[PDB]
Formats: C-alpha cells, structure tokens, sequence
RNA sequence: CCCAAUGUGAUUUUAAUAGCUUCUUAGGAGA
RNA sequence: UCUCCUAAGAAGCUAUUAAAAUCACAU
C-alpha cells in the first residue's frame, strides 16, 4: 500500500517511468565487484551489496531499458557530507545526479540519496569479468557483450564462441567496447580537473563509475584549499589497463578529427619521429598519473623506469603507421662511393634510438665493419624488388631475387627388417596396447610460409604496470643462486662451429670460418660497439624433419653470427651457472639418470603440508609471448652486469637484443618480412628466458589469487596481514619493500613448490589453501593466460594428481614409477613405448636402415626402453626385450658378413654385453 | 756421440764375454757399458721427444696458413657483394627521397615502396586474383603499376586469357605476378 | 596387422612417388601429400583402403615410369 | 702364445718352479728369477706390439666395410624402393588394390586420381575389345570393385564412339586404344 | 640448395697425470 | 761380500681426467 508514496518521491521532478526491482521499500542484494582498501581489508574482489533499493525506467511504449535508479538509506552526517561534496562538483558533465531526500519507514524519519539514470553494471563489474574468467560462469561477460550490442545472443551457441585460436572472430567483438571504454576515460580526465579546481581530495575507484562513464558516491572524499585539489588515480588506471589493448580502445585515434565516421589520417610517409604525438596521448587520456613518463628510453633511469614507459608506447604506438617503424638509414661514402645504411632503429616499445659512432666518410673498411656492413638488411632490403604477398596477413618488405622458393618436406624411410623381427615377436596385433602413432609427415611447398604465419597470434599486450614492478622483483629472488657479467673471447666456449652463421654468410661459411678469421681483438672490438650502437640483422625461418605424433609443421630461426657471436659474450658466464646449479627451481642442466630423476621429485615435494601435483605446458609458447613479457626476461637475466656495465652500456645491449630477436626482417623463400614479436627459437638464450617467463606466470597467478579472495573469510590472522601489505605494496607504495618481497617469497615457496624447464613445470602445493583461494590453481592460470598471454587454455593440456606415490603424470614427454631398486625405492622415468618403436621402424636417411651398419644406434634406443621391464603392462615390458634380441641378431649377421667378405673374424668380441640387461640397469642406480 | 760410446763399450765387454776372461774385468767393462747405454736412453729418448714436437711445429703453421687465406678469400667475397648492390640502387629516384627528409635519415620500409621499379605479388587463389590484379594495369602503393608476365607455382607462363572462375581449378596456385612501375 | 601394414605400405609408396619427380608438380604433389598424411592419421581400415587405392593410382597413371609388368612377376 | 719369446719365458719359469719345489740354494733361485725377469719383459713387449698391430687391422676391416657397403645402399636404392612396396601390396590382399593392378599389367591404366564421391568422374584407357568384355557390360563398367556408369566412349582420333558399335566383329573398325569416361553409381 | 640455440647420455680415438711391476745406473745405511 | 733405502733412465700395465669425432634423447 504504502510504497506507491515512496515510488513517487523517487520520480522526482523529472519525467521517468520507474517500476521497482524488488519488495516496494525493503533494500535489494546484488553480487559486484570492488575495488577496496580499508583498516580490516583490502583487494579486488566480488563481495554481496545491501544498502540499496534499485528502479527500473520504462520508455515512452512499455518497455524496459538500461537505466536505474538507486537509493540508499544514509546516516545523518555522511548524507550531508555527500551532499556538501556533491554540490560543489555538481556542474561537471561527467558526475552523476544525487537527489538527496527523506521519507518515513517504520513510523519514522530517515534520509535517502537518489542517484539517477545509471547502468546496471559499473566499470569494476567490466574488468573483473575479462581478467577471472571462467569458461563455465560468464553469465556477467555476456550480458554486457548483449546489452551493449557488441553481438547477438545467439553468438554464444558457437563452438569455443570465447577462445582466440579457435575462434579469432573474438577480437572483432571485444573491440566494439571500444568507444563506451574510451568516452570513461575521457570522463576521468573532466572529473580530476573538476575535483583539482573546486580544493577536494580521494581516491577515485572502479566500482564508482557506470559503463556511461558517470562518477557517483562522494561520502569519502574530503575538502581542501579550493586549488590544491587531488584526485589518487594508482589502482584506477593500472587495474583498466590490460582491458584498453583488449577493446582496442584507442582506434578511434586513426581517424581525421579522432571521428570513426571521418577517414583515416594521412601520415607523411618519412615521418619516424613522434615524440609530440606520444606526449600529446598522454595528456589526453593519463594527465593525473604522477610519474614521469619518456617517449625514447634511452632518457630511462633503470630497468624499472624501461618497463614503466615501455608500457605506454606498446598503447600508443597501435596509432601511428606499420611502416614508420625498424631501421633507421642514411647514405654515407666510402672510398668516394655512396653506400645506405642502418644509423638508428625505431622501436614499438624503446621509441627512437641513434647510434653513437656514425662516420660520414670513410677511406677503407676493415673485416669487422664488413661484417657490419653485410649483416645490415638495409643494403639487402633497399636493392631488392617490392613484394605484395598475400599468403600472409605479415607485412612484407621486399623480394631477394626474380623468382619465388617453394620448400617441400618428403617422408621417412623404412626399415622392413626391423618390422618383419616386431612382427614376428607379436606385435602390432589388432587391439593391443601399443600401436604405431609417431611418424614423418610429408609437406607441399606452402610449408614454410604457412608455420610462419602462425605469428598472427602475437597481438599488442599493454599490462598491469603497478602489477609486473612486484612481479619482477619476487621472480629475481629465484635468480639470487647464481654468479654472472661479461667475458673476454678468450673465454667463450662453443659446441659446433660445423653450424650455419646466418645470413648472409651462409654463402661463404659455417660459424667456425668466422671464428677462424677474426683474432680475439676483433671479437672484443666489435662486441664493444654493440654497447654504444644498434646492429639490425636478417633471421632464417629452417624447416625441421623431424618424427612427430601430429602433421603440424616446424620451423627453427637461424640467427645472424654478428647476433650469435656478442649475444653469447654477454649472457654464457650466467647461463653456464644457472646450468650447474643444483636443487634450484629451474632444472635445466641436470641428468635423468644414476637417481638424477629421484633427485629432482624429492626436491619439489620439498616440505609442503597437504601436498598435491599439478602441472601444464604453454601453447605456441614462442608464437604468443607478449614483447613487454620477453623485454621484462632479457632485464632480470641482465641483472647480473652491475659491476661492468654502466646505465648507457646496458640500454644498448637491450636494444640490440630487440633489433635481433624481437622484432626482425626474416627471410623466407628468398624474400624479407617483418616479425611482429615473441620469441625466435635460434636466440643463444631461447631456455633460459623461457623458464622467467613460466616463473612469472606462475608469481602472477598467487598475486591474483590472494587479491580476489574475501578477506572477511580468511581465519588465519598473519593470512590476512599478508593480502592487506600485498595490496600495499602493489597498489599504494611507489618503490621496492625489501622486507615484504622476501617474505612473499617465503610464503610462496612454503606452500607452492616448482620444478621448472622452458614451457614445461611441476607444481606439489598445499591443497588446502588452494581450495581456500589462498594461493594459486588451474583456474587462477587460465584466468591469467587469458589477460595476459591472448590464449585459452584448455583443461586437455592441464593435469592434477592427488596421489604422490605415483608422481608427476608427465614432465618432459616422460611418464614416472615407482618401483624397488636394491633395499629401497626409487622414481624411474618411462618413455611412450610408440616414441621408441617408432624412432626403430622410420628413419631420417636411406643408410640407418642397413643394422648391421648401425648396431649403437639400438644400443641407445634401449637405454631408453629399460624402465618400461618394470611397468605392469606385459605388452610394454617386452620392448626393451624386443631391442635386446634385435642387437643379438645383427652382431650374428655382421660377423657373417665380415667372415664371407674378408675371411678373418673380427677381434673385438666385446659387443656381448649390449644383449644383457646388466649395462642398462647401471644408467638407473647412484653412485655412477 | 752416447751411441759410439755404447757400441765400442759392447765390443770391449763382448770379447771378454766370449773368453770370460775375469768375471770382476767383465763387471769393469760391464759398468762402463751400461752407464753408456743410460746416456744413449737419455739422449735417444730426447731425439724422438724433438721428432714429435718437430711436427706440432709445422701443423701449428700450417692452420695460421691455412686460416690466413680464408680470411684473405671472404675478405673479397664480402667486398664484391657490396659494391655489386649498390650498382642497383636508384641513384636519382633514391637521391630525392633523401634529400627531402628533416636530417636526411628516413625508415628502411619506405625505400623498396618509393624508389623500386619492380613489384612481385604473389596470389592464392582467384578471387585474390580478382580483386587485386584484375585488368592489365593496376595501382598499389600509390602508383600505376603494369603486368609484364604471370607465372604459376611450377614455373611455367600463364597467359591472361586462362585465369578466369571457369578454368582456376586447372592451374597451379600460387600465381606470381610481375609488374613494371608505370 | 592390415591397420599398421597399410600405415607402412603408404610411407613407401609416397617414397616410389617423390624418387619419380612428382614433386616437379606442385598441383599432383599436394594430393599426394593429403592422401599420405589422412592414411597415417585414419583409425578405420575401411577410409585407409580407400586412399590407399587413390594414392596407388597416382603411379599406375605414370605410363612407362615403372615396368609393372615385370614387378609383378 | 706361440711368439718368439715364448719358449725362453716358459722354460724361464718352469725351471723357477722346479728350483724352488726341489729346494736348492738362494743365489740359484735369484739367477733363476732374474733370467726369467728379463725374458718375461722382453715376452710382454712383443706381446704389446702384436696387440697394438691386431688393433691396426680390426680397426681397418670395421671402416672398409662400412664404406663399402654405405656405397651399395645409396647406389642402389630407385630398384630397392620399387621392388619393396609391389612385395607390401601382395600382403594386404584388397580386392581393389588387386583389381586395379590386375588391370594396369593388361594396360587398362586410368588417366585421373580414382575418385572416392558418388558422381565424380573417371576416364580409364581400353587397349582391345578383349579388354572391354571383361571389364564393361551395358551401360556399366566395373573397376576398382565398384560400379560406373559409362557417360561417354572416344577412339584414338578424340571422335565419340557409341556404346552399340563395341562388339567382336567391329572391332577391327575402331582406332585402338578406346577411351571409356564413367561416373561413380552408389 | 637449405640445415638454429641449449642440456644430457653412450661409443670410439688421442693426450696428460697417479699407482703398480721389471731392468739399468748412482749414493748411503746394515751385515 | 750381501742386503735395504734413496735418486735417475727405460719398458709395461692399470686408473682418472681432458680433448676430438659419432649416435640417441629432451624443449
Ligand atoms: O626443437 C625445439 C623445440 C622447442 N624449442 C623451444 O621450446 C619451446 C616449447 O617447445 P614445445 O615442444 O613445447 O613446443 P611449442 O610450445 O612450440 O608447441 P606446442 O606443441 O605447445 O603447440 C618453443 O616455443 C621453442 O622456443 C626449441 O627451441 N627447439
Ligand atoms: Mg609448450
Ligand atoms: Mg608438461
Ligand atoms: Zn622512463
Ligand atoms: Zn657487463
């Protein structure tokens, strides 16, 4: 009866046609997101909401629209508090309506601020739902895609409607947020000058914005002197970020007087400087940010000012044109004769780099400025023809030679004899355990330029910036165990110098006739040019032939020697250390064998309470990585270079490794195209920035866990402490907390204990925090793979175990048992049996089929095999047999052989132990 | 001279051997005999240490030779590369490019879309074909461009008349067009 | 065993194929290279058998380049 | 054993043995001792270069026949392949791997890839009427173990021949080899 | 023609050092 | 005279390590 009065009032003086949402004048509840900091807790999460009463607005025919009305009941003061706040901001364009009136409930008077017009969802609701995402719960996520017509409710039936490789439509609906995301930042800047010119200060949050872009809930601000207004913008901005790359928010930048409805802006061609557009962007949309930001890092102050304003220009430089960026050239003469070549680069994220020792005229070049010279594409690229191919969406610069190459891959050989012997001992029957799956796949001449268009997947990625400067400091406490700095050519070790150098030396030599020519002060004379100038260089993409369980192809990238020589003189002294360390969390460098696998599960399990194993493997790991992710890698390794390495030194080497392996001119069928980013595979460092990159990751995910999780819950009071000084630390404080970021890393490696290898871990971690939310699990990780790497991360490439005496289900292709050896029992690592029948039966080379030729090669095969004779599967336990009767058979034809062509038997009769199980045996127990 | 001193020693302790004249005169010439035989082990084993390192000499001389006429033949290699590029090099079409720059310093990526006299576009299928190089001429980076020659996948000319919807499924895509800046 | 001998029979007859030049065309070539990869890929001997007789009539169409007649003999 | 140096190490020994066991005096057992020292020294030398010279020669076999016979696997490998895969294709025993290489040693050889789609198309070369009344019957022909239906037949000289002209006693009329095009029946 | 970075294991060959054994030479000690 | 120890040269064996070539596996 009553509550038709209330509904009424709540009209106002305006004309709307409001229906209730709820019972007429009890509060509505609602599930929200929200950013908060207070004395008993902090961090952004979904908590439930209670002191509203929320209207609907009919239109001007009988129906409902995105528009609401909701009161609150208040206290006395803070009711006017608002009020007072309210009226001196209240001509701003971007603040909400706030009626504040009374009405009486329960026989007496209480006050009410009616906010009007509002959506049903606020920017924190936008945010939350993009960064934890879950595949099962996106009820959030699609209504917002629906209400705003970014697509139809139908769109949702498809198959794998939200994943990125499978469905890269994707990217065409999340960038119709674009101008409702873009038009709220704008409204952010209005709101700051407002609150700057009218003496008021407070922090301003997410959950006080609608999807409009209006700001409401004034009853925590404060005033002050009428021009020292100051709005705190830390958490606003940072927490939006990764979601402005997402929505392509700034495409609207591209367009004559920045209108989507006028045409595209004509750039001058020779244009590669833009420092006052940069400038001009920021003011435009980050002008209360508060740090000093530097459109050319080479004006940085140290790694963590280069990831701050690299962070910026990976947004801005989505502006300007594909064609301003890559090396800088000039024309210089040489011994009178006019040459073009590289004297600059300009960098996606470095921003405009010159070099330091340009000469205009030069009398003779010496063999280290020939090599310069040679590695330079600038001579290669601005003789070469124009080429427009469509095969791939890659820009493409120009073609090498008249002609196209088309590289095919043929099959394996066929080793009959082996097959007939497995064939005989049974195998192969029709519904047994083992089968043939690995095999070589043939390609047609499409091949290589179809792997190399996979790089599509590498899409700009802005990140969480007050987020990755914790990150970054708690994954350097997992590179604290190791020594490093540079070294003297004297002091370099090299594998195999029979390897190709690249181009375009691939014409004249191997590695070893470089190293061969160039005495040791020419080695050190041009590694110490590198420290003052940027050489740019062309990369091969090499098909591989290679056995495979699928019919993808692959591709390898052959780095430039000039590249491979001086990044090896930097980095070996700390890659040569991180691999002879032991019990570290990173195991590259140590052996499965002589207990070495035993060693490895006995480190990981470590101390944990209520253990459990888990584990996963990134997918196009080098397709995918984000460039702010792989320049982040290369300055943690660098770390090490503060005793021999100044400031200015340092930059350089950065932007060396950014001009080689980074952002490239490969060739590719004889023609030259510009590499969007991630890693290349031939980089001397490819493992080793791998494993920070999986490090990061995975500091990432226990962040974003203990942020998200309700702090009212948590029962463990040095728990709470813990989430409270986190949020502080990421989100308030500006410079490193030494204290906190060793204990974070003591909590983390308690309770989530890693074993790490390139895109390949194992987690054992306390499964009763990660039930609680207290540290991460898989949904923490698809969560974060999803904002931060572009991929979705199917539940078919994850894995959990619950039972440790069977350990980890896969770690490098390789299954794991335990089993008794001797007194004890040990972990024992077990190949797929059709990986080793299959490496017997196809070949790589038409001589590897004659046995008698190659009786080792069984030999290695079956250390291999030996662990599967302890497996309780009979049809697995007899392929080590298999190979034991197979090296028997061909010592028996050898010497046959050897006795009808010479006449004479063979002295060497020591091949009699490879047919016995002894030799074996001994490559699994310690003590060598 | 430890040798001579060894083989007289033999024939002065040999002719005693044959007589055995006197046992104590045998150990005399026996002593001088065998101390002449330490001096030879010593200087004969010095001979053959000389012999060996006579040969990692040579080999050491023979790998600076060998890696100073690799370096003195890619040395020139090089070289020919490029001054062999830089006759290619539009001299008068790249020289105002250049010289209407701020500084003179311009992208790479601009230098083959400006100054080339030559496009390559290679194509997948027909209806890439169709609204890309329809025609005998056609424009692309801001310029008219004109098709000299087509060629497919295996190399072998393709005439204008035979690309077409009808008879696309009998040729060997891709095809490689040439065209000439006009 | 018919599933692994006509798995194993496919990686030789592509081998015949590639020695004989066929790759020399690039519109024969990318047929043979699906049939191959779809034979080692296949779980049914009935959809094998089919592009078994498929990939095998690529080289009985080859007139002269093999004598069949007296291979079969 | 049997090398030069033998016999003097042996009688050297046994006569060691014999002293001993018979128990004479110390400065013979030593003289004795010491003639065996040197005989047994100079025995081990020889021993030690027959040892290092059986080495030179095992060694030298091993790398010759490996040489020799990576040469006779490379050489010989177009006449290995082919003779391989028709030794393959007799195990599988498929009536239409059978059928067709049947046909292809007649010369009955198809000039497109067999087609696996209903209603594709199929063109098939026929040497001889002989031929023809095997393979053909109305308007079907049968190949591949599976049902054509014939769309169309032409003689040498590309000009079309009807399905009612191919019989025994005409046959010497038409221009040899016959062309015969079919669809693929369900 | 093209054929990357990095780790681990097996096999063969060569080089350096340690121990053992024999002869020769030299010096001292005991008898 | 005889024995032992010490010092040197030669012969031989064993062990360890290093280096070179080769094969196999892992990302
Ligand atoms: O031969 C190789 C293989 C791998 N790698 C390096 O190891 C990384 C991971 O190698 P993976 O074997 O995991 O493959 P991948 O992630 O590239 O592909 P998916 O099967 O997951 O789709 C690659 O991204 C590359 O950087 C090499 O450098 N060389
Ligand atoms: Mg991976
Ligand atoms: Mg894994
Ligand atoms: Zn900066
Ligand atoms: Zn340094």
């Amino acid at each position: 009866a009553d509550a038709q009065s209330f509904l009424n009032r709540v009209c106002g003086v305006s004309a709307a046609r409001l229906t209730p949402c709820g019972t007429g004048t009890s509060t509505d509840v609602v599930y929200r997101a929200f950013d908060i900091y207070n004395d008993k807790v902090a961090g952004f999460a979904k908590f439930l909401k209670t002191n509203c009463c929320r209207f609907q607005e009919k239109d001007e025919d009988d129906n409902l629209i995105d528009s609401y009305f909701v009161v609150k009941r208040h206290t006395f003061s803070n009711y006017q508090h608002e009020e007072t706040i309210y009226n001196l901001l209240k001509d701003c364009p971007a603040v909400a309506k706030h009626d504040f009136f009374k009405f009486r409930i329960d026989g007496d008077m209480v006050p009410h601020i009616s906010r009007q017009r509002l959506t049903k969802y606020t920017m924190a609701d936008l945010v939350y739902a993009l960064r934890h995402f879950d595949e099962g719960n996106c009820d959030t996520l699609k209504e917002i895609l629906v209400t705003y017509n970014c697509c139809d409710d139908d769109y949702f039936n498809k198959k794998d409607w939200y994943d990125f490789v499978e469905n890269p439509d994707i990217l065409r609906v999340y960038a119709n947020l674009g101008e409702r995301v873009r038009q709220a930042l704008l409204k952010t800047v209005q709101f700051c000058d407002a609150m700057r010119n009218a003496g008021i200060v407070g922090v301003l949050t997410l959950d006080n914005q609608d999807l409009n872009g209006n700001w409401y809930d004034f009853g925590d601000f404060i005033q002050t002197t009428p021009g020292s207004g100051v709005p705190v913008v830390d958490s606003y901005y940072s927490l939006l970020m990764p979601i402005l790359t997402l929505t392509r928010a700034l495409t609207a930048e591209s367009h004559v007087d920045t209108d989507l409805t006028k045409p595209y802006i004509k750039w001058d061609l020779l244009k590669y400087d833009f420092t006052e557009e940069r400038l001009k962007l920021f003011d435009r949309y980050f002008k209360y940010w508060d740090q000093t930001y530097h459109p050319n890092c080479v004006n940085c102050l140290d790694d963590r000012c280069i990831l701050h304003c690299a962070n910026f220009n990976v947004l801005f430089s989505t502006v300007f044109p594909p064609t301003s960026f890559g090396p800088l050239v000039r024309k210089i003469f040489v011994d009178g004769v006019p040459f073009v070549v590289s004297t600059g680069y300009h960098f996606r994220e470095l921003g405009v780099v010159h070099n330091q020792d340009v000469n205009l005229h030069s009398s003779r070049l010496s063999f280290k400025e020939l090599l310069v010279y040679a590695a330079d594409p600038a001579m290669h690229a601005a003789s070469g023809n124009l080429l427009l191919d469509k095969r791939t969406t890659c820009f493409s610069v120009a073609a090498l030679t008249n002609n196209v190459a088309f590289q095919t891959v043929k099959p394996g050989n066929f080793n009959k004899d082996f097959y007939d012997f497995a064939v005989s001992k049974g195998f192969f029957k029709e519904g047994s355990s083992v089968e043939l799956k690995h095999f070589f796949f043939a390609q047609d001449g499409n091949a290589a330029i179809s792997d190399y268009d996979y790089y599509r997947y590498n899409l700009p990625t802005m990140c969480d910036i007050r987020q990755l400067l914790f990150v970054v400091e708690v994954v350097d406490k997992y590179f604290d165990c190791y020594d490093g700095g540079c070294i003297n050519a004297n002091q370099v070790i090299v594998n195999n110098l029979d390897k190709s150098a690249g181009f375009p030396f691939n014409k004249w030599g191997k590695a070893r006739l470089y190293y061969d020519s160039m005495s040791y002060e020419d080695q050190d004379a041009l590694f110490a040019y590198t420290k003052r100038n940027v050489i740019p260089t062309i990369t091969q993409m090499n098909l591989k032939y290679a056995i495979s369980a699928k019919n993808r192809a692959r591709t390898v990238a052959g780095v430039s020697i000039c590249s491979t020589m001086t990044n090896r003189q930097f980095h070996q002294k700390l890659l040569k250390s991180i691999a002879a360390t032991r019990g570290a969390t990173v195991v590259i460098g140590t052996s499965k064998f002589y207990g070495g696998w035993h060693n490895m599960l006995k480190t990981v399990y470590s101390d944990v309470e209520n253990p459990h194993l888990m584990g996963w493997d990134y997918p196009k790991c080098d397709r995918a990585m984000p460039n702010m992710l792989r320049i982040m890698a290369s300055l943690v390794l660098a770390r090490k270079h503060t005793t021999c390495c100044s400031l200015s030194h340092r930059f350089y080497r950065l932007a060396n490794e950014c001009a080689q392996v980074l952002s490239e001119m490969v060739m590719c069928g004889g023609s030259l195209y510009v590499k969007p980013g991630g890693t290349s595979s031939g980089d001397a460092t490819t493992a080793y920035a791998n494993s920070v990159f999986n490090i990061c990751q995975a500091v990432t995910a226990n962040v974003n866990a203990l942020l998200s999780t309700d702090g009212n819950k948590i029962a463990d009071k040095y728990v709470r402490n813990l989430q409270h000084r986190l949020y502080e630390c990421l989100y308030r404080n500006r410079d490193v907390d030494t204290d906190f970021v060793n204990e974070f890393y003591a909590y983390l490696r308690k309770h989530f204990s890693m074993m790490i290898l390139s895109d390949d871990a194992v987690v054992c971690f306390n499964s009763t925090y990660a039930s609680q939310g207290l540290v991460a699990s898989i949904k923490n990780f698809k969560s974060v793979l999803y904002y931060q790497n572009n991929v979705f991360m199917s539940e078919a490439k994850c894995w959990t175990e619950t039972d440790l005496t069977k350990g980890p289900h896969e770690f490098c292709s390789q299954h794991t048992m335990l089993v008794k050896q001797g007194d004890d029992y040990v972990y024992l690592p077990y190949p797929d049996p059709s990986r080793i029948l299959g490496a017997g039966c196809f070949v790589d080379d038409i001589v590897k089929t004659d046995g008698t030729l190659m009786i080792e090669r069984f030999v290695s095969l079956a250390i291999d095999a030996y662990p599967l004779t302890k497996h309780p599967n009979q049809e697995y336990a007899d392929v080590f047999h298999l190979y034991l009767q197979y090296i028997r058979k061909l010592h028996d034809e050898l010497t046959g052989h050897m006795l009808d062509m010479y006449s004479v038997m063979l002295t060497n009769d020591n091949t009699s132990r490879y047919w016995e199980p002894e030799f074996y045996e001994a490559m699994y127990t310690p003590h060598t | 001279p430890s040798y001579a001193a060894f083989a007289t020693a033999q024939e002065a302790y040999e002719q005693a051997v044959a007589n055995g004249d006197s046992e104590v005169v045998l150990k005399k010439l026996k002593k001088s005999l065998n101390v002449a035989k330490s001096e030879f082990d010593r200087d004969a084993a010095m001979q053959r240490k000389l012999e060996k390192m006579a040969d990692q000499a040579m080999t050491q001389m023979y790998k600076q030779a060998r890696s100073e006429d690799k370096r003195a033949k890619v040395t020139s290699a090089m070289q020919t590369m490029l001054f062999t590029m830089l006759r290619k090099l539009d001299n008068d079409a790249l020289n105002n490019i250049i010289n209407n720059a701020r500084d003179g310093c311009v992208p790479l990526n601009i230098i083959p879309l400006t100054t080339a006299a030559k496009l390559m576009v290679v194509i997948p299928d027909y209806n890439t074909y169709k609204n890309t190089c329809d025609g005998t001429t056609f424009t692309y980076a801001s310029a008219l461009w004109e098709i000299q020659q087509v060629v497919d996948a295996d190399s072998k000319i393709v005439q204008l008349s035979e690309i077409s919807m009808d008879n696309s499924p009998n040729l060997a895509w891709p095809l490689i067009v040439t065209a000439l800046r006009a | 065993s018919k599933m692994s001998d006509v798995k194993c029979t496919s990686v030789v007859l592509l081998s015949v194929l590639q020695q004989l030049r066929v790759e020399s065309s690039s519109k024969l070539w990318a047929q043979c290279v699906q049939l191959h990869n779809d034979i080692l890929l296949a779980k049914d001997t009935t959809e094998a058998f089919e592009k078994m007789v498929s990939l095998l009539s690529v080289l009985l169409s080859m007139q002269g380049a093999v004598d069949i007649n007296k291979l079969c003999e």
